[PDB]
C-alpha cells in the first residue's frame, strides 16, 4: 500500500546511491516490476523511473542495456494510448530518462526520443502542457550540457510567436457576444504595436490556448539558460496589452449562468494563470522600470483575484476546472478551493519586490502590490510549512530566505503601518484603509506562520532564532550582542506589543498575539501573555463589516483558550470574565 | 524527390503536400528502399510529411496510409534494416495507428491474423504494434455492423486463439496480450491457446512463458494456469517415471517454475488460496489425484512465505 | 591476469599451430594488441588477399569476447567498411554466444568461415547483402575489385 510503496523506493534509491555496483545484478527482479505497474501513483512512478533510469545510465554497465530497450519499449506502449492514464505515465518515465541520462550519440538519442515524446504530446493539451511543465522542471533541476536545449529554444520562441502573439489589433476577426478589447496593458508600453496576446478568440474556437502559461514558463527558462539571466527579447511580453473581453464585474451580465459564465470565469482564470506565471518570471530581474511594470502586475492580479471570486460567488457550481498536473489531476481523472489548487502557484524569488517601502494615499511599491505579495507570500508558508516547484524546495531553506526578504525588510512597512493607523485613528479613502489593515493582516500571518515554524523545536534553527529575535530586540535598541534567549524573547515581545496601539482589525489582533505566543513558548514570564491577550480583549477594535467577519468564532475561540488558560488564577479570571458577561 | 516533400511540409498542411501527394501516386515502395538503404531519418522525416499531408478526415489519406502500413510491415521484418530505425517506424505507427476508422484497422488485423498464422513472419517485432490497434478499436464508438468496435475487437482475438499460432512467436503472441485491457473470456482463450502450445515446446522456451501467462494471470486468471502447469507436469514426471522403468534438465526446469510461482505468489495473496484450495484433499476427507511429486515440491518452496506456511504444514500433514 | 593465463597459450599456439589460412602474432607496433592475417579464401572474392586484422583483448578476457577489426578493409555485406564483425561470438550472453570454451583461433575460424559464406541475416552493409542476395556477380566482381586494389601487393 501507499507508505510502503513510498517508503521503500526512498530506500531503494539510498540503496543504489550506496552502492549501484550489487544492485546491478539484482537489477532483473528491478526490470521485472514493470509488468506490475498498475497500483502506483505517478508520484512513485516517477522516483521508480528515476531508479530504473540512473540503473541503466551507469556507463560501466552498457552490456546489460537490454533495460534500456525495454524501458523505451513500455514508454512506446504506454505513449500509445488515447487513454490519458498511460499516456502522462510514459510522458513522464521518457522526461526523466532524459533528464537522467543528460550527464555525441548521446545528443541524438535525447533529441530523437525528445521530438518523439513532443509528437506524442501536441495533439491531446493537457499531455503537451505537462511536457513543456516536466520539462522545465528538469531543466531548471539540471544543469545539462546546452545542445538539444540551444536546438529546441530557437524553435519554441518562434512557434511561441507564431501560436499566441498577434498584431495589436483591438477587435480581432470573430463572431463574440463579448467586446474584445486589447485590455491590461501597463500602458508605458505603446498600445499601437507588434506585441500583443489572443485570448478569447482561442477559447471560442476550442467550442494551444491553456498550456500557454507552462509554455511560456519553458521559453523563459530555455532563453535563460542560452542568455543566462536576460529576457531582452521578451519585454514586450512584461507590458503589452492582452486581447481580452470586457473584465467589468458583469453584474448586468447575471442570470446568465449558461456556457458563457464558464467562458468568462475560466478566461479570467486563465490571464490569472498568465499574469502569475509573468510575475514568476520577472521577479528576480533587478530593473526597475521592470520591477515597477511588474508592481503594475501584481495590483492588475489582484484586481483580476477579486473579479474572479466576484465571477465564482455569480454562480459556485460552474468549475472551471484546471488543477496543476503533479498531484491534483489525478483525484478527478469555494473560491479558497481554486485560489491554492486551481491557480498556478507562484514562485519564492516572487518576493524580491516587498523589499521596498511602503506609501499610503489615505494619510500619505503601493500598499495593495503590497497587500498581493505578503498574501501569496502567507499561502504559500501555510502550504509548505503545514506546490509543484516549493516541494522539490525543503522548508527550511524556504523558512531561510523569509529571514532575509521579509524579517528586516518588513519592519519597515510594519512601523510604516504603525505611522498609518495611529494618524489614521487620530482622525478618526476607506478602501485605502481597510487595504492597509488586510496588509497588516497579511504581514502579521505571515509572522505567525514564521515563527510557528516546528523546525525551531529541533536546535540547529536556535541560532537562526538568535539571529531573527536578535534583529527583532534591534527594532527596540541596538548593541545588546550575544543576548540570553529569554531576554531577546523580552526584548521581541516588547517591540511587538506596542503595535497594540496600530491593529485596527481583529484578524490582525489574533494573528499578532499568537506570534507573541509561539516567540515566547521559548522561555513568570506567563503574566506578559495573560495582561497582553487581556489588553487585545479590551481595546476597540472598530467594527467595518469584513472588519469585524474577521472577528469569526474559532478566532476567539483560540484567543480565549490562550488567555483563560495562561492567566494564573484560571478561575478568577472566569469569574471576571462572567462579572464583565452579565451588564452585556 | 524528398527535399520538396520537406520544403512543402516546412510551413503548413493539407494545401501544397496534398496537391503534390496527387503527383507522386506509386513507386512509395521503392522510395522507401532507397530510403532505409541510404539514411532512415529521412524515411521518418517522409513519414512526418505523409501523416501530416495526409489526413484522414479525407479519406484519399487513408488509402496511402494503408498502403505505406503494408509496405512498413513486410520490409521491416524482411528487409533487415538497423535497429534505431526499425524502433522508430514502429513507434511512428503505433503514434499515428489511432487516426482511423472501425474496418481499416479491422482488415488490418486480418493482415496480421493471416500472417502470423501462414506468413513466416521473419522477426514479429510488427505484432508491437497489433495491440495498439486493438486499443484503437476497443475505444472508436465509430459503430460496425457485420456492431461495436470492442465486439469486433472479440471476434478478432477469438478466431486468433481459435486459429494456430507459431513455434517461435507464443512469446510475443502473449506479450501483446500483456498490455491489453481484456475481460475473463478473453484472457481465457489467450491462456488456453498459450497453454496447449506447451506440447510443441523445447523446455529451455517454458519458463519465460510460464512467467508472461502469470503476469497475464494477474488480471482475472489465475486458477487454470496453474492447474494445466500441474496436469502437464504431472503427466511429464510419469512419463519420465516410466521410461526409467535428460533428468539433470527436467529438474532444472521445475526448479525455475517454482521459483517464478513463488515470486508470483509473493505478489498476490490470494493465488496460494486458491492454489490451496485446488489442492486440499480434505473437501471431505477422500484422497484427490491432484497432487503430484512436483505439485508438493511447489507447496513446500512456498511454505517459507510467512503467512501460507502452518496453512500449508497442517495441510500436508492430515 | 587470467587475461596473461589465456594469452600466453594462445601466443605460442596461434605462432606454432594456427587455423589454416589463418596467423597470429603479437602486434610488432602495439605489443598488447594482436596482429592478425586471413589468408583469402579460395572459392572466394577475397582470394589474392591477405586481409590484415587488429585483435583487441579485454582486461577480463576469458569471460569478455575479443574485439576484432579488419585492418585490410573488406567488401561483405556483414564486414563494415572500418571492418566491424557482427558476429554473435564477439557479443556476450544470449545477445551473442561468446564462452571461455571458444578463444581466438575459434573466433578466427569464424570469421574466415564468414568471409567465404556471408551471413544474410545479420548485415551491417544492407546495400552489399542486398547485392549478394540476388545479383551475385555483381557483388563477388565488387569484392574482387576491392581485393586486388587493397589486400594485393
Amino acid at each position: 500500500n501507499e507508505a510502503e510503496v513510498d517508503t521503500a523506493l526512498d530506500v531503494l534509491l539510498e540503496l543504489v546511491v550506496l552502492n549501484p555496483s550489487a544492485m546491478m545484478m539484482n537489477a532483473v527482479f528491478v526490470k521485472g516490476i514493470l509488468d506490475y505497474l498498475d497500483n502506483i501513483s505517478p508520484q512513485q512512478i516517477r522516483k521508480l523511473f528515476y531508479v530504473l533510469s540512473t540503473l541503466a545510465f551507469s556507463k560501466q554497465n552498457e552490456a546489460s542495456s537490454h533495460i534500456q530497450d525495454d524501458m523505451h519499449l513500455v514508454i512506446r506502449k504506454q505513449l500509445s494510448s488515447t487513454v490519458f492514464k498511460y499516456k502522462l505515465i510514459g510522458i513522464i518515465g521518457a522526461v526523466t530518462m532524459a533528464g537522467i541520462m543528460a550527464a555525441d550519440e548521446q545528443c541524438t538519442q535525447v533529441t530523437s526520443l525528445l521530438q518523439l515524446v513532443h509528437s506524442c504530446s501536441e495533439q491531446s493539451p493537457q499531455a503537451s502542457a505537462l511536457y513543456y511543465d516536466e520539462f522545465a522542471n528538469l531543466i531548471q533541476h539540471e544543469k545539462l550540457d546546452p545542445k538539444a536545449l540551444e536546438w529546441v529554444g530557437h524553435t519554441i520562441c518562434n512557434d511561441f510567436q507564431d501560436a499566441f502573439v498577434v498584431d495589436s489589433c483591438v477587435v480581432p476577426e470573430g463572431d463574440f457576444p463579448f467586446p474584445v478589447k486589447a485590455l491590461y496593458g501597463l500602458e508605458e508600453y505603446d498600445t499601437q504595436d507588434g506585441i500583443a496576446i489572443n485570448l478569447l478568440p482561442l477559447l471560442f474556437s476550442q467550442d494551444s490556448p491553456l498550456c500557454l502559461a507552462p509554455y511560456f514558463r519553458l521559453l523563459r527558462l530555455c532563453v535563460e539558460r542560452q542568455h543566462n539571466g536576460n529576457l531582452e527579447e521578451i519585454d514586450g511580453l512584461l507590458d503589452c496589452p492582452i486581447f481580452l473581453t470586457d473584465l467589468e464585474p458583469g453584474e448586468k451580465l447575471e442570470s446568465m449562468s449558461a456556457k458563457e459564465r464558464s467562458f468568462m470565469c475560466s478566461l479570467i482564470f486563465l490571464t490569472l494563470n498568465w499574469f502569475r506565471e509573468i510575475v514568476n518570471a520577472f521577479c528576480q530581474e533587478t530593473s526597475p522600470e521592470m520591477k515597477g511594470k511588474v508592481l503594475t502586475r501584481l495590483k492588475h492580479i489582484v484586481e483580476l483575484q477579486i473579479i474572479l471570486e466576484k465571477y465564482l460567488a455569480v454562480t459556485p457550481d460552474y468549475v472551471p476546472p484546471l488543477g496543476n498536473f503533479d498531484v491534483e489531476t489525478l483525484d478527478i481523472t469555494l473560491l479558497l478551493h481554486n485560489s491554492h489548487a486551481f491557480f498556478r502557484e507562484l514562485d519564492i524569488e516572487v518576493f524580491s519586490i516587498l523589499h521596498c517601502g511602503l506609501v499610503t494615499k489615505f494619510i500619505l511599491l503601493g500598499p495593495p502590490e503590497l497587500l498581493f505579495l505578503l498574501e501569496d507570500l502567507s499561502q504559500k508558508l501555510e502550504s509548505m510549512l503545514t506546490f509543484s516547484h516549493l516541494q522539490q524546495r525543503s522548508a527550511q531553506e524556504i523558512v531561510h530566505c523569509v529571514f532575509q526578504l521579509l524579517t528586516p525588510m518588513c519592519n519597515h512597512l510594519e512601523n510604516i503601518h504603525n505611522y498609518f493607523q495611529c494618524l489614521a485613528a487620530e482622525n478618526h479613502k476607506v478602501q485605502e484603509y481597510h487595504i492597509m489593515s488586510s496588509c497588516y493582516q497579511r504581514l502579521l500571518q505571515i509572522f505567525h506562520g514564521l515563527f510557528a515554524w516546528s523546525g525551531f523545536s529541533q536546535p540547529e534553527n536556535q541560532n537562526l532564532l538568535y539571529s531573527a529575535l536578535h534583529v527583532l530586540s534591534s527594532r527596540l535598541k541596538q548593541g545588546e550582542h550575544s543576548q540570553p534567549l529569554e531576554e531577546l524573547l523580552s526584548q521581541s515581545v516588547h517591540y511587538l506589543q506596542n503595535f497594540h496601539q496600530s491593529i485596527p482589525s481583529f484578524q490582525c489582533a489574533l494573528y499578532l498575539i499568537r506570534l507573541l505566543m509561539v516567540i515566547l513558548e521559548k522561555s513568570q514570564n506567563k503574566e506578559k501573555i495573560a495582561s497582553l491577550a487581556r489588553q487585545f480583549l479590551c481595546r476597540v477594535w472598530p467594527s467595518g463589516d469584513k472588519e469585524k467577519s474577521n472577528i469569526s468564532n474559532d478566532q476567539l475561540h483560540a484567543l480565549l483558550c490562550i488567555y483563560l488558560e495562561h492567566t494564573e488564577s484560571i478561575l478568577k479570571a472566569i469569574e471576571e470574565i462572567a462579572g464583565v458577561g452579565v451588564p452585556e | 524527390m524528398d527535399q520538396k516533400i520537406l520544403s512543402l511540409a516546412a510551413e503548413k498542411t493539407a494545401d501544397k503536400l496534398q496537391e503534390f501527394l496527387q503527383t507522386l501516386r506509386e513507386g512509395d515502395l521503392t522510395n522507401l528502399l532507397q530510403n532505409q538503404a541510404v539514411k532512415g531519418k529521412v524515411a521518418g522525416a517522409l513519414l512526418r510529411a505523409i501523416f501530416k499531408g495526409s489526413p484522414c478526415s479525407e479519406e484519399a489519406g487513408t488509402l496511402r496510409r494503408r498502403k505505406i502500413y503494408t509496405c512498413c510491415i513486410q520490409l521491416v521484418e524482411s528487409g533487415d534494416l538497423q535497429k534505431e530505425i526499425v524502433s522508430e517506424i514502429i513507434g511512428l505507427l503505433m503514434l499515428e495507428a489511432h487516426h482511423f476508422p472501425g474496418p481499416l484497422l479491422v482488415e488490418l488485423a486480418n493482415e496480421f491474423i493471416s500472417a502470423v498464422r501462414e506468413g513466416s513472419l521473419v522477426n514479429g517485432k510488427s505484432l508491437e504494434l497489433l495491440p495498439i490497434i486493438l486499443t484503437a478499436l476497443a475505444t472508436k464508438k465509430e459503430n460496425l455492423a457485420y456492431l461495436s468496435g470492442e465486439e469486433c475487437k472479440k471476434q478478432l482475438i477469438n478466431t486468433l486463439c481459435s486459429g494456430r499460432w507459431d513455434q517461435q512467436y507464443v512469446i510475443q503472441l502473449t506479450s501483446m496480450f500483456k498490455d491489453v485491457p481484456l475481460t475473463a473470456e478473453e484472457v481465457e482463450f489467450v491462456v488456453e491457446k498459450a497453454l496447449s502450445m506447451f506440447s510443441k515446446m523445447n523446455l529451455q522456451e517454458i519458463p519465460p512463458l510460464v512467467y508472461q501467462l502469470l503476469v497475464l494471470s494477474s488480471k482475472g486468471s489465475r486458477k487454470s494456469v496453474l492447474e494445466g502447469i500441474i496436469a502437464f507436469f504431472s503427466a511429464l514426471d510419469k512419463q519420465h517415471n516410466e521410461e526409467q522403468s535428460p533428468s539433470g534438465e527436467l529438474r532444472h526446469v521445475e526448479g525455475t517454475i517454482i521459483l517464478h510461482i513463488v515470486f508470483a505468489i509473493k505478489l498476490d495473496y490470494e493465488l496460494g488460496r486458491e492454489l490451496v484450495k485446488h489442492l486440499k484433499v480434505g473437501q471431505q476427507g477422500d484422497s484427490n489425484n491432484n497432487l503430484s511429486p512436483f505439485s508438493i515440491a511447489l507447496l513446500l518452496s512456498v511454505t517459507r512465505i510467512q503467512r501460507f506456511q502452518d496453512q500449508v504444514l497442517d495441510l500436508l500433514k492430515t | 591476469m587470467q587475461r596473461a593465463s589465456r594469452l600466453k597459450r594462445e601466443l605460442h599456439m596461434l605462432a606454432t599451430e594456427p587455423p589454416p589460412g589463418i596467423t597470429c602474432w603479437q602486434d610488432k607496433d602495439q605489443m598488447d594488441d594482436l596482429r592478425a592475417q586471413i589468408l583469402g579464401g579460395a572459392n572466394t572474392p577475397y582470394e589474392k588477399g591477405v586481409f590484415k586484422l587488429e585483435v583487441i583483448i579485454p582486461e577480463r578476457y576469458p569471460f569478455e569476447p575479443p574485439q576484432i577489426r579488419f585492418l585490410t578493409p573488406i567488401y561483405h555485406p556483414n564486414i563494415d567498411s572500418a571492418g566491424r564483425i557482427c558476429l554473435d561470438v564477439l557479443k556476450l550472453p544470449p545477445k551473442g554466444a561468446w564462452r571461455p570454451s571458444l578463444n581466438i583461433a575459434t573466433v578466427l575460424t569464424s570469421i574466415q568461415l564468414l568471409m567465404s559464406e556471408p551471413n544474410p541475416d545479420d548485415p551491417l552493409m544492407a546495400d552489399i547483402s542486398s547485392e549478394f542476395k540476388y545479383n551475385k556477380p555483381a557483388f563477388l566482381k565488387n569484392a574482387r575489385q576491392w581485393t586486388e586494389k587493397h589486400a594485393r601487393q
